[PDB]
Formats: structure tokens, sequence, C-alpha cells
RNA sequence: GAAAUUGUUGAAAGGGAAGGGCAUUUGAUCAGACA
RNA sequence: GGAAUACUGCCAGCUGGGACUGAGGACUGCGACGUAAGUCAAGGAUGCUGGCAUAAUGGUUAUAUGCCGCCCGUCUUGAAACACGGACCAAGGAGUCUAACGUCUAUGCGAGUGUUUGGGUGUAAAACCCAUACGCGUAAUGAAAGUGAACGUAGGUUGGGGCCUCGCAAGAGGUGCACAAUCGACCGAUCCUGAUGUCUUCGGAUGGAUUUGAGUAAGAGCAUAGCUGUUGGGACCCGAAAG
RNA sequence: AAAUAUGUAAGAAGUCCUUGUUACUUAAUUGAACGUGGACAUUUGAAUGAAGAGCUUUUAGUGGGCCAUUUUUGGUAAGC
């Protein structure tokens, strides 16, 4: 609100706190980011390295979506289970039961494995897997099983 | 007239109460500068100091965190006192018992907690319980796991991360970032 | 300095203390007494002004 | 409750107990600077006596004071008048003579007049214008539990135990010295001597090593 | 409200003092104040007038008379530091004084008692003032400035 | 409150150094020193009065 | 029914501008406090 | 031969004249003097006496007198300037709002967070309620196909508040979050290596390297709000010659 | 070959003893680097000072300068 404004302040001092000297006026570096490969380089390497030119492919018509499979890390998981629902099979960590977890159910489309679950044995649905995530999840007795 | 060694009438630079405006915190205040005054106990100075802590420099302490400290040899008894909020971690499957004294709980933190048979004390009933913060193990969180501090001291060869809106290729990784292109940071 | 300082050190508490081992600046000299035996005060003036050239 | 004279007791008696060794240490120090001082005259006729020339040590303790204002004053004397804690014009601080210290005074001669100061002069500038520093805070002497509170460490209990240190140079003169805020003077009442101070003593100015000529100025800025 | 009202208010208790140290202790005289000393009045009622000092009363004052029949002036207290102290003198060891007291000149015209003290003191003095010649010539007139005096050089 | 001067307020002149009452008791500061009276070799007065 | 600016009345000052600062005399005017 | 004196210095030797100040408001301290009881100049003025009770003192004001005092605003190295604007007075008269943002802060909730496109409801543009989605965060890295974070108590070392233990204390030891330094480990890119196998060219285990990433290594974010700062907009306000 | 200026050092991140690790390195358990265990405290290693030290973020204005002593270039010189 204007009440606790500089301007508010410097009513009285000449310059608005914008100099004798060097004043305010209208656009001296030129506007938006105009000469930004001559006087204004110095800033533009340094905060903005990678700005100018090209690197990579183009591709067109890119529609996201075609590539959409989030990811969740072993890490978790088990937060893919209501509480409730899980102390019950954390305990009697068994073949014959053993829960499964639709990781696409849970809008998931991949398994990562950031690290270490419980040696319960766990039945996982997933699209995709990292060798590592798997691995894991077999050395609590879970299998991993592929869906879509 | 003085030849002065030094800036004349420089304030000392650190909070004395916090800018918050919350009664409560004003009043744990009011304990905390009392029993600082009275009890010689570095404790009470600590935690008069971290009362007054602005938002950024009290990040939050995990009950995982929390876990882990209570694994220093010698220490699973103590109450860990932290002057913040405490949030709540799934990635722990096993929660010890003891007792957290602490600003805020959140709601999951509190649950873990309570359900290992745990407790939840609040600074001032950490107060009455210890004066003199005996047997107390105080933890705070990580500051510069903040976001903003990436992109502090950006710079040629600093490698530190632009401060950037969108991002992927075709944003800011050509000229200067890389050896093909003009040149490399 | 300091492997002197080690032996000193223990030359003297294996004696009975009293080092002495941080360095001193130069002092002031202190009170003496110089003698004329052999040596009376021998008496200048300054000299004229002269040109040789 | 007792305390009303009860602990009063074991204090005023404890008390007259420090008056009792101060006295006895002053009755000495007496003892002990005349002592000194005959010492010297009679080593001196001695050795006209003998036909032979008696030349004493060179001084160990000189007084400095702040004669130039604050202004045009170039970068290394100024390190070294703040160092000398000489930081506004006519105060002035005790400086204990080694060669680390005489190049110092060498360094800031055309800014400061200094000398030797007699028994007399370092008594009264104490006497009058003592404060010691006490969490800084410049506190004002006048009674000896704020010397010995602070300086007692290193014995050391009175303001005359004070000013024993300082004239013997003592072991302890560092912090007994320090322990003193810088004494500010007024303006000589004789006024300089001298039309010109930015001179040398030895040109007519009031600059420099002036020796014992020292005690005239001070005692007249005191 | 015309006004909000403060928050805080004065206590309108009013201190006692602090327990001064500053003894009432008593005015010694400067020497030429020896009684039978003649004064010359500065200033006052009766100023450049002589007059005889007395007494020394117990509020500092000094105590003179003129004598009255000789200039006109009675039994009085004179501030010491309006006067100036000559260098004659009349013995005074006939003049009682006794009497004369602060108490004496309380304000509360002239009472009897006063016109015999006045009587009584005066004839004592007459008696004495009489041996020297001149005298009471003197004293019965006024003392006065003359060009060229220079009382930082004169002596009285 | 307010610092008075020893030196020109005896009473506490005495408060700091109680020595101060036996000092001027024994007058002290005008002590008679020792009259003796050796002389100076001739060597030295001789250079003194020399050219 | 302001101000610039004007008339009148009253008071004052003015030897090539006027106005201003510190200080006090003199004139005018006034508050407070006594009890 | 024996003195004196000057000169310089010292005294916690005595003592006169004069000026300015009198902060503080029970007591509390350090002392001094007394055989004592007491007294005191010892952590800041009291005692005694008088005059007016009013324009006396004081404020204001005008004038006089001593000394002093150029016209402001500006741009400038430098203005009172023979630099510019301003005869006078009133009333208008210039850093704003918005979109998206950086740092900081306050607040809610927290591995989440954001009710307000919408729906429900209403005392009707408000307040109250809410399903599905979405956004940003919770994963990085490659140009890309693609792969994708524990050797270890989520490591060693050094400093570290705080705590624990011993000690009357001084100290000694134990543990050590944040933060900092340094050596490692993990994930992707690059370059080597190329096991068991194979639709004989697929497959790429394993162990590595002065390479490299805005990464991991018991999450810190999301949202509202504020000041300052950023960009675009008439963009602090008035101004071209032109098109 | 000066004076004035100028680099570094004046300890606990130190000094000494014992004898682990390695793929580097040596004829060589030789060395090199990093250590484990042990010995010596504030006269612990010159002066003086220190209204403390260290660290982080973000932002204004500025980016016409002129003068004096000394050193000094061009110029006969300059309020150059
Ligand atoms: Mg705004
Ligand atoms: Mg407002
Ligand atoms: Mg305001
Ligand atoms: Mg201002
Ligand atoms: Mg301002
Ligand atoms: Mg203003
Ligand atoms: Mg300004
Ligand atoms: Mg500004
Ligand atoms: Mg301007
Ligand atoms: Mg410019
Ligand atoms: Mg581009
Ligand atoms: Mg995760
Ligand atoms: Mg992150
Ligand atoms: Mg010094
Ligand atoms: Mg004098
Ligand atoms: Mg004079
Ligand atoms: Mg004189
Ligand atoms: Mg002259
Ligand atoms: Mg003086
Ligand atoms: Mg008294
Ligand atoms: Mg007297
Ligand atoms: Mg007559
Ligand atoms: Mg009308
Ligand atoms: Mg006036
Ligand atoms: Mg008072
Ligand atoms: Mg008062
Ligand atoms: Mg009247
Ligand atoms: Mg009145
Ligand atoms: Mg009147
Ligand atoms: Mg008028
Ligand atoms: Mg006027
Ligand atoms: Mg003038
Ligand atoms: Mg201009
Ligand atoms: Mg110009
Ligand atoms: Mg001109
Ligand atoms: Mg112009
Ligand atoms: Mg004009
Ligand atoms: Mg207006
Ligand atoms: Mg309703
Ligand atoms: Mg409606
Ligand atoms: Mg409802
Ligand atoms: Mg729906
Ligand atoms: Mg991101
Ligand atoms: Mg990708
Ligand atoms: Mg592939
Ligand atoms: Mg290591
Ligand atoms: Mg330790
Ligand atoms: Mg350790
Ligand atoms: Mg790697
Ligand atoms: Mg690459
Ligand atoms: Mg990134
Ligand atoms: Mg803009
Ligand atoms: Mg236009
Ligand atoms: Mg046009
Ligand atoms: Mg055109
Ligand atoms: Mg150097
Ligand atoms: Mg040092
Ligand atoms: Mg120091
Ligand atoms: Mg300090
Ligand atoms: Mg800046
Ligand atoms: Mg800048
Ligand atoms: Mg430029
Ligand atoms: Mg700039
Ligand atoms: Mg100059």
């Amino acid at each position: 609100p204007s009440r606790f404004t500089k301007t508010r302040k410097h009513r009285g001092h000449v310059s608005a706190g914008k100099g004798r000297i060097g004043k305010h006026r209208k656009h001296p570096g030129g506007r938006g980011m105009a000469g930004g490969q001559h006087h204004h380089r110095i800033n533009m390497d340094k905060y903005h390295p990678g700005y100018f030119g090209k690197v990579g492919m183009r591709y067109f018509h890119k529609q996201q979506a075609h590539f959409w499979k989030p990811v969740l890390n072993l890490d978790k998981l088990w937060t893919l289970i209501p509480e409730d629902k899980r102390d019950q099979y954390l305990k009697s960590a068994s073949k014959e039961t053993a829960p499964v977890i639709d990781t696409l159910a849970a809008g998931y489309g991949k398994i990562l494995g950031k690290g270490r679950i419980p040696n319960v044995p766990v039945i996982v649905k997933a699209r995709f897997v990292s060798k590592l995530a798997e691995e894991k999840i077999r050395a609590a007795g879970g299998v991993v099983e592929l869906i879509a | 007239g003085i030849d002065h060694t030094s800036k004349q009438h420089k304030r000392s630079g650190h909070r004395t109460a916090p800018k918050s405006d919350n009664v409560y915190l004003k009043l744990l205040v009011k304990l905390y500068t009392f029993l600082a005054r009275r009890t010689d106990a570095p404790f009470n100075k600590v935690v008069l100091k971290a009362l007054f802590l602005s938002k950024i420099n009290r990040p939050p302490v995990s009950v995982s965190r929390i876990a882990r400290a209570l694994k220093q040899e010698g220490a699973a008894n103590k109450t860990v006192v932290v002057v913040g909020t405490v949030t709540d971690d799934a990635r722990i499957f096993e929660f010890p018992k003891t007792t957290v004294a602490a600003l805020r709980f959140t709601a999951g933190a509190r649950a873990k907690i309570v359900k290992a048979g745990g407790e939840c004390i609040t600074l001032d009933q950490l107060a009455v319980r210890a004066p003199k913060g005996q047997n107390t193990l105080i933890l705070r969180g990580p500051r510069n796991s903040r976001e903003a501090v990436r992109h502090f001291g950006m710079g040629p060869h600093k490698g530190k991360a632009p401060r950037i809106l969108s991002t992927g290729r075709k944003f800011e990784r050509a000229r200067g970032r890389r050896r093909s292109k003009g040149f490399k940071v | 300095r300091v492997k002197a300082n080690a032996a000193k050190r223990a030359e003297a508490k294996a004696q009975g203390v009293a080092v002495q081992l941080k360095r001193q600046p130069a002092q002031p000299r202190e009170s003496r007494i110089v003698s004329t035996e052999g040596n009376v005060p021998q008496t200048l003036a300054p000299v004229p002004y002269e040109t040789f050239i | 409750a007792e305390q009303v004279a009860a602990e009063r007791a074991a204090r005023k008696a404890a008390n007259k107990e420090k008056r009792a060794i101060i006295l006895e240490r002053n009755a000495a120090y007496q003892k002990e600077y005349e002592t000194a001082e005959r010492n010297i005259i009679q080593a001196k006729r001695d050795a006209k006596a003998a036909g032979s020339y008696y030349v004493e040590a060179q001084h160990k303790l000189v007084f400095v004071v702040r004669i130039k204002g604050i202004n045009k004053i170039p970068p290394k004397p100024r390190k070294v008048l703040q160092l000398l804690r000489l930081t506004r014009i006519n105060s002035g601080t005790f400086v204990k003579v080694t060669k680390a210290t005489l190049e110092l005074l060498k360094l800031i001669e055309p800014y400061v007049a200094y000398g030797y100061p007699s028994y007399s002069t370092i008594r009264q500038l104490v006497y009058k214008r003592g404060f010691g520093k006490i969490n800084k805070q410049r506190v004002p002497l006048s009674d000896n539990a704020i010397i010995e509170a602070n300086l007692g460490k290193y014995g050391i209990l009175s303001i005359d135990d004070l000013i024993h240190e300082i004239i013997t140079v003592g072991p302890h003169f560092k912090q007994a010295n320090n322990f003193l805020w810088p004494f500010k003077l007024s303006n000589p009442s004789g006024g300089w001597g001298v039309p010109r101070k930015f001179k040398h003593f030895i040109q007519g100015g009031s600059f420099g090593n002036r020796e014992e000529f020292i005690n005239k100025l001070v005692k007249s800025m005191n | 409200s015309a006004q909000k009202a403060p928050k805080w208010y004065p206590s309108e208790d009013v201190a006692a003092l602090k327990k001064t140290r500053k003894a009432a202790r008593p005015q010694k005289l400067r020497a030429s104040l020896v009684p039978g000393t003649v004064l010359i009045l500065l200033a006052g009622r009766f100023r450049g007038k002589r007059v005889v000092y007395l007494k020394h009363l117990e509020d500092n004052t000094l105590l003179i008379s003129g004598p009255f029949k000789v200039n006109g002036v009675p039994l009085r207290r004179v501030n010491a530091r309006y006067v100036i102290a000559t260098s004659t003198k009349v013995s005074v060891e006939g003049v009682n004084v006794e009497k004369f007291n602060v108490e004496y000149f309380a304000k509360e015209e002239i009472k009897a008692e006063r016109v015999e003290d006045q009587k009584v003191v005066d004839k004592a003095l007459i008696a004495e003032i009489k041996k020297t010649p001149l005298l009471k010539q003197y004293l019965s007139a006024s003392f006065s400035l003359k060009n060229g005096d220079k009382p930082h050089m004169l002596k009285f | 409150v307010l610092k008075k001067n020893p030196l020109k307020n005896k009473q506490v002149l005495l408060r700091l150094n109680p020595y101060a009452k036996v000092f001027a008791a024994e007058k002290l500061g005008s002590k008679k020193a020792e009259k003796t009276g050796t002389k100076p070799a001739a060597v030295f007065t001789e250079t003194l009065k020399h050219d």
C-alpha cells in the first residue's frame, strides 16, 4: 500500500533518489534484452552462460504425454498402502499372501531404487523398473509384475 | 575530534526479540529470557536466540533426522529439543520412543512419535521439566538445503545453477556451456 | 629457535624450573662507569671554512 | 537472620585487613624510591671522586602526548598513533621503551611530544585523571577496590600499586598500563613555551623527545 | 474522548530528600575585624558613615554603634562584607555588650529599652573616643572618595 | 556520581593510600638527606674547566 | 468569502535597497506562579 | 676556608582573592576524627536573612545598537556570479497500476501444497462448503535412443554450539546437530574394460579413468501477504526534427 | 649500488618417538603420501593494539573530477 512506500519518503528531495548526475531517463541500456552480445555481454556470460546459439535436435509436434512416466523410488513405495492396511502387511511378511501394489494405479510410470524397504514380500505391478529397484524387491521375496 | 578506528553507532546485528508477532511465541520468549538471565545454563541461552530466528534459519527437523541423532552413543534416552517445526518421514520404518520438544509438530510427525509411545512436549513444558536443560539434545535442520542457495555465487567456473524459469535444452545450454559452442563456463 | 627451546626447557625443568624463552626486543642499556685512566677527554671544536681545489 | 552486623563484621574487618597491607606496601615503595634515588646521586659523586664518569641507564619508560589534531595525517604514522591509543589531541599514554617501540615513537615525532616522566607526574596523572578500562566502560579509579578487582590478578591492589608498576616498568606493565584509559589532558595552562608547535623541541617547537622537560608540560596540562 | 488518555501515570508520591552532608560551621572573620575597630559603611542606609565595631553576633553580623550622639547611627547590625575595616581602634573593654543578640533585633516607633541601651553603651565609648583628639570629628564625618583616590592603593 | 580529586580533597586521599597519614606526619616530603662531603678528582675539574 | 493586490485609520522606522543571525536597552503586549 | 644566593626540581606544607556549577533525592559504599558517645568536608548544597508578590522576574513583539549575514533552484571540477528558470498569489501539478519475476520477512500447512475454472449454499458480487483434475514440489542426467542414486551405523578426517560423564574448582574425557574444509562412495553423460549367454550379432555383467552434470548421500516445499529490486506496458512528469 | 617501498617466517594446523596402509616409488618395507599408539602446556615461544572475530544475501548512487607537498613526461611557457 502506498503509505508504506519509499516514494512517500522521497517527497521534498529533489531527485526521487535517482541521482542528480545520472538521472532517471527513459531506456539507457536499450530496451529488453538489447545488446546482449555487445554492451551487455559481461552480464550475459556469468549469470547466463549458454544463452546464445543452438544445441541438440528439433522435434516437430512434440506432445508430452507421450513421455509421461512419473517415478517412484522404493524409498517410498510402502506409502502406496493405506496405513491401517500397511502395518498389517509389514508383520506377516510372506509368500502365500503379499500385498499387491498397482503403481500405475497410483499414477506412477517407473520404479527407481532409492533405498531399502524392509524384508517384507511385496508384489509390485509397474510399467518400468530400474535394474536395482527390482533387484532390491526380489531380495525381500517380492516380484515385479509387468503391466500396462 | 577523534580519529575513529571503527564505525560509529553500529548496531550489533543480531536479533533481539523475534520479528514474529505471535503472542505465544512472545510468551515463550518471556519464559526463556527469564530462564537465561537467572540460570547461568548455556541451553537456555541458545534456546532464547533460536526463538528470534526467522523462518529460513529454522529449517524443519524431520522425524528421521531425530531417530538418527538418537542413535548416537549414549544418547538414546535424551529428550530432543527442536526450536522449529518437526516433520514426518515415511522413509524410516522404525521410529524409537523418546520425547521431542518443539514449536510445531506436523500432524503426521506427531502421530509417528506417539505411535511409538514417544511424547510431544512444548518448550514451556520442556522448561518446567528441565530448567537447566538437563539431558537435552538440540537438533537443527538443514539451512543450505534451501532452493535459493543453489543460485548463490553464480559465476564462471562456480558451477552453481542459473536463475532460469523454463528449462530443458535450448535454455542456456549452448555458447559458454560447452566446448563446441564458443567455450565452457 | 624451537629445537633449542626444547633443550633449555627440559634442561631447566629437570633442574628446577625458571625458564624464560620468548624473545625480547632490544632493551635500553644500563648504568655504567666510564674511566679516564689512559683516556682523558680530547676536546674538539668546529673547523674554519677552507676550499682545497 | 543474622548478617545485620554479623556479615558486616567479617567484611569491615577484612577491609581493615587490606588497608593494612596497602599501608605496608606503600611504606615499602617509598623506601625503595628514595634509596634508589640516593644510590644514583652517590654513584655520580663516587665516580667523580675517582675521576670517572657515571652514565645512567637509558630511560625505560616514556610518556607520550598527542599534540596534533586529527586531520591531514599520513597513513603510516596514523596507524601507529592508533596503536599507541593516541586518537585525539592532548590525550596521553605511557610507553615502555624498547627498539620495537622506539621505532614507533620515531615514526610519529611530528605529531607528539614525549619525555621521561617523574614519580611526581606519574603520580598526579593517576590520582587525578586515571580511569580503568572495565568491560570497556572507562571507570574512574577513586577506590582501590576497582583496581584489585581487575588488576589484583597480577599482585597490584591499590592505586599506588598501580603507580609502582608503571614507574618501575614491572613484569606486568603491559596489563598494568593497558588497564589505564588514555589520559585526557587539557591544553597547557602556561601555554606552549614557543610560538609554533609543529617543529622539533630542539628547534624551538613542541614536538619530539624533550626528555625531562616533559614533566613541566604535562603538569600544566593536568 | 477528545484525546485518548495515557497508559501510564506518574506516581504523585513525593520522595524524601537524600540525607545531605553540609554542617553549618562557624565564620572566622578577617584579622582586620577586632572589636573597637572603626569601620566604614560601604552601603546601606548609613553608607559612608564611620562607626565603631562592637560585637560579632550569632548570625554572622557585626554589631556597631555610631556612637549615636556623634554621627547619628544607633546600635545596629551591619554585614561584614559591606564594611572597610580601618586601622584606627578604640578600647572597648568598658562596653558591656553581653546583652546584644539576634533576638534583640527581631522585628515583631522606638522601644525605650533601645533608647536606654543606646545611651549606656555610647557613654562608655564617648569617654574613650575623647582620649584621642580629632577622632570624634572623624567619626562624625562621612567617608568619601575624592578624585584620584585608588581604593586598591589607599591604606585605611 | 561525581569524581572527587584526591590531591585536593584530603578525605579521599586518605581513602586511597593509607600511608598518606604517616607521610605527612613524618614530614617525609622534605627529608633532610645525609651530608657527605666527597670531592672530585682534579682530572674531572681540569677537563671541566678546559677549552 | 483566503491570498496576491488596494483605500482609510492607528503605531513605528528610514543619510545610495530591504529582509536575516546572536545579544541586550527602550515601548507595547501577555502567560504562570504566589498564596 | 666557610657560608649565602641564583637556577632547576620535589612536599600526601600552610594559606588569601575571584569566577562558573549544585546533576542526584530514605537508607545501603570506601573512609576520616574521636578513649568513647558520637562527629564529619567520606557514593552530587545546605544553612541564615531580606525584597517583590507583581509586568518585579520571564515570554512575545517592534525598534535601536555592537558584531556578523550575497539569491534560491539547478547542471558543474568550480555560481553571489557578466551561466539558466523564477514580477506576484491561489488552486491544480510528477516513481503509478498491471503481467511474470530475485533477495528478504510474516503467516498457514508440510512431502506436500494451492477452497474461489467450476459445483454446493446464501441474510446474495460477501461469509460458509466441496468432487475431479491441474499447477508447482517430491530425480537426475544425455543432442538423443535411454539409463537412473547405501561397500559402510547413508563413510573417513579436522573444527564445531549444545549436551553427557568425572572433578570442590581449574580442567580432562564422551557424544557431537547446523555450518565449514578435505579425502571417498552412489546416479546420468564421455572414454576404457567386455564375464555367463547368443535367432553370429545380438547382449553388456564386472572392474576402471588429470573427463563431465543446474545431481544422491534420513526430503523442504507449496500458498497468501509486504518492503526493495527486475522486465514489458504512455511506465516518474512535460519536450523534437520526422514517419 | 642505496634510502623509501616490497615477499615469507616468528608453533597445538606445533616438535620429538614408536611402526600400519598402497596398485605410486626404490636394488631393497627403500621412499613418498596419509595414518594408529606415545612424550612436552600457556614465557606455548617477539612488540603494540583490538567498542570483538568470521561469514551470507540483496540493492542505491557513481563510473566528466579538480587541488597541495614530493617524484615526474611533453611544452619557451601557462591559472597549460
Ligand atoms: Mg507494489
Ligand atoms: Mg496506503
Ligand atoms: Mg508514512
Ligand atoms: Mg532523511
Ligand atoms: Mg530519505
Ligand atoms: Mg521529506
Ligand atoms: Mg539526501
Ligand atoms: Mg534509489
Ligand atoms: Mg534532476
Ligand atoms: Mg556522466
Ligand atoms: Mg535464444
Ligand atoms: Mg524420493
Ligand atoms: Mg532438491
Ligand atoms: Mg600505550
Ligand atoms: Mg600554572
Ligand atoms: Mg592566562
Ligand atoms: Mg602565571
Ligand atoms: Mg606566529
Ligand atoms: Mg588544568
Ligand atoms: Mg553529617
Ligand atoms: Mg572561617
Ligand atoms: Mg553630627
Ligand atoms: Mg458573500
Ligand atoms: Mg531579540
Ligand atoms: Mg540538588
Ligand atoms: Mg537535585
Ligand atoms: Mg501591586
Ligand atoms: Mg501576571
Ligand atoms: Mg513590582
Ligand atoms: Mg508596531
Ligand atoms: Mg526586527
Ligand atoms: Mg559584513
Ligand atoms: Mg541547470
Ligand atoms: Mg563549465
Ligand atoms: Mg562574473
Ligand atoms: Mg541550459
Ligand atoms: Mg528570466
Ligand atoms: Mg496545492
Ligand atoms: Mg447465510
Ligand atoms: Mg448477487
Ligand atoms: Mg454450509
Ligand atoms: Mg465431478
Ligand atoms: Mg526442478
Ligand atoms: Mg528424460
Ligand atoms: Mg541402449
Ligand atoms: Mg582420511
Ligand atoms: Mg571434547
Ligand atoms: Mg570423536
Ligand atoms: Mg560416476
Ligand atoms: Mg557429456
Ligand atoms: Mg535441475
Ligand atoms: Mg520500467
Ligand atoms: Mg509529444
Ligand atoms: Mg507530426
Ligand atoms: Mg522512416
Ligand atoms: Mg613490511
Ligand atoms: Mg601477538
Ligand atoms: Mg591489549
Ligand atoms: Mg571487545
Ligand atoms: Mg552494489
Ligand atoms: Mg552497481
Ligand atoms: Mg567509461
Ligand atoms: Mg554501474
Ligand atoms: Mg594538502
